[PDB]
């Protein structure tokens, strides 16, 4: 899994 | 699925108050007059079969002074296990009466003037005597059934014990409530075992909201008595009274009108308060905004504007004050 | 190759131990039962050659209360450089003897009932007279070679003086071990220059620890002596003993039972310990876990469960104790 | 376009000092030595139309005791808009002033031998009377014009108040400046309110630097005067200078010779300042440092070296010291 | 290099 | 948007 930020 | 978030807001702005608790006017650099600033991170680990298992970490940011008081997940550190069942949460959060009802405030429980029910009122010694949110606190949210929902908490003491109080901090409570199109209506009610001047206390809580949108327009108000009842007599009453509007321009953009009244029996005093404001999005992330509000406090009220990062305490009793906050919302 | 990682853990219980050092029952939301809470960062980039580069900062995460004492990188903040010369360390990390003989611990050193040995047992005046950790660390750990490794430490005392000590917090240590298939055996020996009662003291450390892997089943213990001599004569000396076993069960089920036994010289008292828990998995990241301890102090013993987050005081002399630990740990 | 990132710096050495203010010799695990330590998260929002929203939290890392005292973004906490008008930034971060002028400094003001210049000569009690950062602050920095580039801050003093200072912390000031190509030059002004034995007292500050990258080698240099000016009659003026000379040694290395002389009119005293570095880089992200200072102090000047994490205190008046800082700095 | 969690 | 880290 990646680091998503708040939204995308 | 499963999915890890990085996320936060930052929100500052340049505040303004004509008057402290000395009469002389007060300016500068504040924070959260939009939207809290935080900085958190969350996952959900899909577990198959509709089980899912989650966290969240969440602390707020003052970049007014760089979290010059350190940084913390005081606003969120829980651990989840969810299904059809609902949902089941462990740690620090806002208790569910608080995060279910203080959706009714179209000021977002943040800047200058929001709805201030959700406060300390008797000058209890808890840590959390603003019924906001709780230490220890374990929750089940329910899923939703054709609009009905339901959330109830309960929080451990741990024994922590202030003058006759043995069970300071204890937290019960829960709400029932119905979500569906346009419409939204709920009931919460709580007991948060404290103490005040060091005499055991029970916080009792009441609050009925609802909101309406109409579309052009949505409505929305918040009914509470909050009541500081001691073990050996003698309580602190206070009646919260909440009604707005709010209505967007078009370009993304939005105004707020509400006005509240707070009916402090134990001082048997009133303070009346009007919050004007404009949302003016630049995107879904960021955006700009200004707060306009008034407070007026009747007799020995001395009630003052929430100008976080600049002033946030009273005022003189009897007084009038005003507010302005101006600033940007940024979040990712 | 090259690369970042963000991660972490959330372990969080609901704990009950059934007396304080007043004789009365707690009971709340604690941690770490399974596995310490934690956050961090770290990385590892190739410099090509064999020769990589590498960060890593970690701090505990408290669930119950957000962290409310703040948040830091205490557990470990360091850089690194490693090859096939083996790894160097800069910063504050587990010491080389910590680090390598708490792997014997089915416990993991976390929960009511982990391996007791690395304590205080003299109160001495130093802020890591636990043996576990070190501030101004510098590690040096060797590669493998045909089972056997090696690691060595040195922390700076940089002057720190309580009373007579002048070189409070200086330690000096490290462990020989073989590592291969089913087995592995290691012997650490550590001395830090510490204060007690104002007065210069050596804590010295030897610690024996192996375990063996049969399969349907794992045995392991741990043998060890901590001695704190004062320069002016007279010394606090305790011997702790801990034999466990651990075997799964299945679908992806675990059950541990381990022993201890702590003889203290110093107050000719012994406590015996007994610890039994149950790990189901529902994945690799998330589990639900239960610990059931009981400690039994003799004489003028009076060491108490670690039941993190609700109590982790002593208990009055001689008195038994027992604790319960049931929760959720989640990995990301 | 629009990104987020987390990033840091972990710089960690071993450092010494031949003596301290009791004459004694120093040594141990030491933070930041080429660049300063930190851990921080920026983004940039593209609005389209040349307007972007941005974001940027940072605080400082301290490897050798795993940021003890706790993690805060004292350095930098701020969010901003920009477009072709230039940029305006809000919250707390180095004032404009600072900002630029560090940029001559060979050293990057940390270390045990930076530029010093920038410190509270007087012992001013503003919290950051140092002139290098400053809280509730608003920045605005043009594009650049054929070179030509400035820059302007204002800071709050939300009416602090210490004796006679009613606006401590209040910061006003910017700078112009000619960027291009091996040339830069520039000129900052700045004031300060603040209180010095808690009268008011106003810190002025005048700043001219300039460097010229002639490919071998490049040059640097430093002009500054700090007066602190009470209302009431009295100053502490103290004016710096420093000339530097970089180069460059093929293989990813670079050698470092900067010469600074502080002036130190209060008590008629001067200290000179020799600081000689070696930078070995590994890679882009990785280097290998080295570095050799010596402080003369003439008369009555107590100046110390800055040993951060070992020691960073002031010496015997007159007295002489050397110190020596070799680590590893890892940027990711 | 984007951050990755604690696994994959 | 994934997080990136100092460099790329
Ligand atoms: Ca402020
Ligand atoms: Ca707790
Ligand atoms: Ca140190």
């Amino acid at each position: 899994d990646n680091w998503q930020n708040g939204t995308s | 699925q499963s999915s890890v978030t990085l996320f936060g807001i930052v929100d500052t702005n340049v505040a303004y108050v004509n008057k402290d608790a000395a009469g002389d006017s007060r300016y500068g650099l504040g924070t959260s007059g939009a939207s809290t600033s935080r900085l958190g991170l969350r996952g959900t680990e899909d577990l198959g079969g509709g089980l899912k298992a989650g966290f969240w970490l969440e602390g707020e940011i003052f970049g007014d002074d760089g979290n010059a008081s350190g940084f913390n997940f005081k606003r969120r550190s829980t651990v989840s296990l969810s299904g059809n069942f609902g949902e089941v949460r462990l740690g620090r959060d806002l208790v569910p009466t608080s995060q279910k009802l203080t959706s009714y405030d179209l000021f977002s429980a943040t800047g200058i003037g929001p709805f201030m029910g959700f406060r300390n009122w008797a000058a209890g010694q808890g840590a959390d005597d603003n019924g906001i949110r709780a230490n220890n606190l374990i929750s089940y949210y329910t899923p939703n059934f054709g609009g009905f929902n339901a959330g109830f908490g309960y929080a451990f003491d741990e024994k922590q014990t202030i003058g006759t109080a043995d069970s300071v901090g204890r937290y019960i409570g829960g709400y029932v409530a119905y979500d569906n199109g346009p419409l939204s209506a709920s009931l919460g009610l709580a007991q948060q075992k404290t103490a005040v001047g060091g005499l055991a206390t029970d916080r009792d809580e009441i609050t009925l909201g609802a909101s309406y949108n109409f579309g052009v327009a949505k409505l929305s108000g918040l009914l509470q008595q909050t009541k500081f009842k001691r073990d050996i007599g003698g309580d602190i009453k206070t009646n919260s009274y909440m009604l707005g509007a709010s209505a967007p321009v078009g370009g993304v953009g939005e105004v707020k009108l509400q006005y509240a009244l707070y009916d402090q029996k134990a001082i048997d005093s009133k303070a009346h308060q009007i919050t004007l404001g404009y949302v003016h999005n630049l995107s879904k992330r960021t955006a700009l905004y200004g707060n306009l509000a008034f407070l007026k406090n009747k007799d020995a009220s001395t009630l003052g504007l929430q100008a976080k990062g600049v002033y946030a305490g009273g005022v003189q009793a009897g007084e009038s004050q005003t507010g302005v906050q101006v600033g940007i919302r940024h979040a990712f």
